[PDB]
């Protein structure tokens, strides 16, 4: 039971918890998952505005 | 950010420029209070002398 390190400053999420439990369960292999994944960006307006503080 | 990568280019060419410039200036840092002192006393003496 992997026990959700405290200290991560990322708290897993209800989704990440549910697919956790769905691998588990042995109903979805990751190779499912693995074909599934989607390479969407995700808040590209604000890297945006952290490029340009840099260079100023 | 096409406008802040053009200043960088511009401010960046300007410094290379005035270092090139200072070539003479930048060598080493003699004690600067000790040129001073010594100068002084020569003043003073011309002075005396003349």
């Amino acid at each position: 039971m992997m026990a959700a390190n405290p200290w991560s400053p990322v708290q897993p999420s209800a989704a990440s918890l549910l697919l956790e439990k769905c691998l588990a369960a042995g109903v979805l292999s990751q190779n499912a998952l693995d074909q599934a994944q989607l390479e969407a960006p995700c808040f590209s307006h604000a890297e945006e505005l952290q490029r340009i503080t840099e260079i100023k | 950010m096409s406008n802040s990568v053009e200043a960088l280019l511009e401010i960046s060419s300007s410094l290379k420029a005035l270092k090139e410039e200072c070539v003479d200036l930048c060598s080493s840092v003699t004690d600067g209070d000790k040129v001073i002192q010594s100068l002084r006393l020569a003043l003073t003496d011309f002075h005396q002398l003349t």
